[PDB]
């Protein structure tokens, strides 16, 4: 209390002041604009979901003792709302009670008063008008109540708040969406209750529980219309039935959904990590690799963030499945230290052609690639440690003996040397040929890729693409 | 009600009336009550028991039978038993050469996609143990690099019964893709290339082939003919739509206005 | 911006591709690579 | 339910019918005063 | 998986397989897309009592897979046991399809007076004024 | 008044589809 508690009444009042300005002139704002000029994507929706993700997850973990999220629940227990003097009622109880709060000791939430805090501020007359304001300060007093996780009888306080938090978003989904779309609001409410929902499940029994439910709200999507609905459920739709190592991938390939069409940069970008998992599983490696190098370069805006860490590692996977491998570590992090050690040291084994050392790596860094869910690597990389010299030495020389080509793939045999060949050619590794009668492996045509239409083929695609840029910047740019 | 349980299995089954009898046995069974939501009921677990191995014996009895769609019929209902949502079952010591027969199978008819996605679902009995599960997987090892020829010699190695409905059409599938790699223009071989490449010091085989295909021994010369394409190329003949890829961009760039 | 996909988490400054290209070809580079002239 | 059958089945029929038409008036608004604005500059440039 | 016991030939395997699609046909979308064929054929098939019982787990399917008038035709195939129903999301949206495709029946019949109007479904229009 | 919204929704729909047309003609024939 003289070293820490001094220093005890400094952090409420402001985070009680200035936080709690934001989503009163946000909350008010979405509101009026979704009265009026309802079509607000390009409004303030947008970046305070993208503050509800960073800022109040880091501006407040606990509840906030002396009274600021502590304090949410004794403020909102009495909100009517409902008329335009029961607005102006309330708004000066919005000077009252935040004043009396400010001041002096309300309600304190001592971390167990959660369902009488779900309740009675459920009840005084609050409205179904304002559902994104019980959307968002059911789906924000989440955040304090997860992330105490002491656990004890805590998981049923989460258990009830999602499904009165849902069964306001069915009330919405069923009675007068009139000019509003919450969809833009409750499709990050329904991932961040079910992120945690799915670690409850996580710390008890399976979660295939959660997948029943979100079918149905997936059935219940697609069907109005798309709005970032169908896009944010996908990708929890699709993430258990990965995350379960049973049979689980032939239910994706015939997922016939694959049409977000637009996805804010986000959802798009992990969108394509999931599916470059799936085809590079069933051996479709070249288009795998292509969009998987799609999905890594779409959302690099981050700080050491993990996921960056686990596409990077499956992407020099597929690629030591093709031949082919660039320098990868380069970037080095404070967490990539921990990866880059075994990869790098993989593809040094690969590079070369030496197998006892790459089944000492296999020995040495087994449990680091089971942990990473690619148990599956030593089963199909050791085909292309034969497959990536073959390819190395038809990329140098043009016309090589077959006789040769035995000791400098040290294959100790040259009669087996027509059938990698015959194996490359035919899946497609080079575009040579052999001729079957005195050893010759020659290579393709001159190049000719400028005088044979090639060029008019590429000159299409950025045509298409750019002043496809045009005519959506034209009808975007003009609202007013 | 518990109806011929080993009755003509154990010692020899050249009978398809027990089949019927099967038959009726899934008449039986699948007219108990259900297999649909197994909420807990270890007593309605007792005929999963049951339900289970009568299908094991029905798998036993396909793949003795040589019948390519009733196999993979009860397999795959045996798999859905093995997706069994509250699996309490303890286990029945057949599930993993069960799997073997469908993972040899499957990779004979080339679902070597299918082959590796249901190989997920063992966690450590690939590698550690389960000489039924390592054939195959071995196996789809040896097509991948160059080894054609060891799968040719470890055919004659199996812990279980012989695979051989499995394996005849899994060599087949490997001859037509020698064949394929030299049905190719490469004109003419000799006898002693038959042996090399596609096998067989004189056997039947190259009477199959002469009369399935050519190939037919002349003057102790194989004759494969020219499979040669004739490529007629003009390609300025894309004039008409290279003139049509031209007037969408300048519409493109007109007519919103 | 987290998307809950976190769980988890000149010495060698510019080398990576010359270390890519080459690694340990004997580094000397004299007592084979120039020392051909007494096998010819 | 009196109401409750009634609201579920023959006016969730017209709720969910006026959603739509009420979406493309909220869309054609923003392109008609697109369009009001670039006929406003070219006009504005023949009567100079 | 099930789809297996449906290609075996006896009748009282299919319904109880059938009772079962429905059972789960909000779970497992896009499997029964391939079983297409083989329900659009059991409804083709009189003599069984698996043609309406068939109708209702086909027009589910082509329900998720956007094909709406499938859907349409198939509930009108399903008899009385899709015509019993009243309270779902499933049933109220293609019964709204339903008016949407009487009402522009009826205009387009109210413009030739001329004899030569259209066959029109009885049950389509059993469910307008049940509605 | 659940029938009488939807029809105003669907006059006035016909109108600035109208009102969207000619603009888009008048443009045209203002370049010239």
């Amino acid at each position: 209390p003289p070293g820490g508690g001094e220093q005890e009444p400094p952090p409420p009042p402001a985070p009680q002041d200035v936080e709690m300005k934001e989503e009163a002139a946000t909350g008010g704002g979405s509101t009026g604009e979704a009265d009026g000029k309802t079509a607000a994507a390009a409004a303030e929706h947008s970046q305070r979901e993208l503050d509800t993700v960073t800022l109040e997850d880091i501006k407040e973990h606990v509840k906030q003792l002396e009274k600021a999220v502590s304090g949410k629940e004794p403020r909102f227990v009495l909100r009517a709302l409902r008329m335009l003097p029961s607005t102006s009622r309330r708004l000066n109880h919005y000077v009252l009670y935040k004043a009396v709060q400010g001041f002096f000791t309300s309600n304190n939430a001592t971390r167990d008063f959660l369902l009488p805090f779900l309740e009675e501020p459920m009840d005084t007359e609050a409205d179904l008008q304002f559902r994104p304001r019980t959307g968002k300060a059911a789906s924000t007093p989440l955040l304090p109540e997860v992330e105490a996780y002491l656990q004890l009888l805590v998981v049923i306080f989460m258990m009830n708040s999602k499904r009165y938090k849902e069964a306001q978003k069915i009330s919405d989904d069923l009675m007068q969406k009139i000019s509003t779309q919450n969809r833009r609001a409750l499709d990050l409410v329904a991932a961040k209750c079910y992120y945690y929902h799915a670690r409850v499940y996580e710390f008890l029994d399976k979660l295939d529980v959660v997948r029943s439910f979100l079918h149905a709200r997936l059935r219940t999507a697609t069907l109005r219309h798309d709005a970032d609905g169908q896009a944010t459920l996908l990708n929890l739709l699709l993430r258990n039935y990965l995350h379960y190592s049973l049979y689980d991938q032939a239910e994706k390939l015939v997922s016939k959904s694959v049409f977000p069409e637009q996805a804010n940069n986000n959802e798009w970008a992990r969108y394509l990590y999931y599916t470059g998992r799936i085809k590079a599983i069933q051996l479709e490696y070249s288009e795998a690799r292509r969009t998987m190098t799609n999905a890594l370069r779409k959302a690099p805006q981050h700080t050491a963030v993990g996921f960056k860490q686990t596409v990077h590692k499956l992407l020099i996977v597929v690629e030591l499945l093709l031949g082919e491998i660039p320098d990868r570590l380069q970037f080095r992090q404070p967490s990539l230290k921990r990866s880059l050690m075994p990869y790098f040291l993989l593809t040094q084994a690969v590079r070369t052609g030496n197998l006892a050392k790459f089944n000492q790596v296999l020995d040495q860094f087994g449990e680091k690639f089971q942990a990473d869910g690619t148990y599956t690597l030593i089963i199909r990389l050791r085909h292309n440690v034969i497959k990536t010299g073959v390819r190395m030495i038809s990329l140098s020389y043009s016309r090589i003996s077959l006789a040769d080509i035995a000791q400098k793939l040290q294959l100790d045999s040259p009669e087996d040397a027509e059938f990698i060949v015959a194996k490359a050619i035919r899946d497609g590794v080079i575009e040579a040929s052999i001729n079957h009668e005195k050893g010759y492996v020659q290579s393709k045509e001159m190049i000719d890729i400028y005088s044979t239409r090639e060029p008019q083929l590429a000159f299409h695609q950025r045509i298409s693409f750019c002043l496809d840029i045009h005519n959506m910047s034209v009808k975007a740019m003009r609202f007013p | 009600m518990y109806e011929q349980l080993k009755g003509e299995w154990n010692r020899k089954s050249p009978n398809l009336s027990k089949c019927g009898e099967e038959l009726g046995r899934l008449k039986l069974v699948l007219l108990e009550l259900n297999f649909l939501p197994t909420t807990g009921t270890k007593l309605t677990k007792q005929q999963l028991i049951l339900a289970r191995d009568i299908l094991e014996i029905g798998a036993q009895w396909s793949i003795l039978r040589k019948d390519i769609p009733s196999f993979e019929r009860y397999m795959a209902q045996l798999k859905c038993y093995y997706f069994d949502y509250k699996e309490q079952l303890p286990e029945s010591a057949y599930m993993h050469q069960l799997l073997g027969l469908n993972l040899l199978f499957l990779l004979s008819q080339n679902r070597v996609a299918e082959f590796h996605t249901e190989l997920e679902r063992l966690p450590a009995k690939d590698i550690q143990t389960n000489v039924y599960i390592k054939h195959p997987v071995s196996l789809e090892q040896y097509l991948m690099e160059g080894s054609y020829n060891k799968v040719f010699l470890a055919k004659g190695n199996i812990p279980a019964e012989s695979y051989t409905f499995f394996i005849d059409i899994l060599l087949d599938t490997i001859r037509d893709e020698i064949a394929g790699c030299i049905e190719k223009a490469y004109e003419k071989i000799l006898f002693t290339e038959a042996t090399r490449i596609l096998f067989f010091n004189t056997p039947k085989k190259m009477t199959d082939y002469a009369k399935k295909r050519g190939w037919v021994l002349g003057p102790n010369n194989y004759y494969s003919f020219a499979s040669q394409q004739q490529k007629p190329e003009d390609t300025t003949i894309p004039s008409t739509e290279l003139a049509k890829q031209v007037i969408e961009y300048a519409r493109q760039l007109e007519m919103i206005v | 911006m987290s998307e809950k996909k976190q769980p988890v988490d000149e010495d060698n400054w510019d080398d990576d591709n010359v270390e890519d290209d080459f690694s340990n070809q004997l580094r000397a580079e004299l007592e084979k690579h120039g020392y051909k002239m007494e096998t010819s | 339910l009196e109401e409750g059958k009634a609201g579920s089945g023959l006016r969730q029929y017209y709720l969910s019918k006026i959603e739509e038409l009420q979406l493309i008036v909220n869309d054609k608004s923003q392109n008609l005063r697109r369009l009001q604005a670039q006929r406003n500059e070219l006009n504005a440039k023949v009567r100079l | 998986g099930i789809i297996s016991l449906l290609d075996e030939d006896e009748p009282q395997l299919k319904e109880f397989a059938l009772h079962k699609l429905n059972a789960v046909v909000n779970d497992f979308w896009a499997e029964i897309s391939e079983s297409v064929d083989k329900i659009e054929v059991l409804y083709e098939d009189e003599g069984f009592r698996s043609r309406q019982f068939a109708a209702l787990v086909a027009s589910k399917v082509f329900y998720h897979l956007g094909a709406f008038e499938e859907s349409l035709n198939y509930a009108l195939g399903a008899g009385d046991l899709f015509n019993v129903n009243d309270n779902s999301e499933y049933v109220e949206t293609i019964i709204a399809k339903c008016i949407d495709h009487y009402t522009k029946q009826c205009v387009e019949n109210a413009d030739l007076p001329e004899g030569e109007k259209k066959p029109i479904d009885q049950r389509l229009e059993g469910i307008v004024n049940k509605m | 008044d659940l029938y009488s919204r939807y029809k105003k929704l669907q006059q006035e729909l016909e109108f600035l589809e109208v009102q969207e047309e000619y603009i888009k003609d008048e443009q045209k024939n203002l370049k010239k």
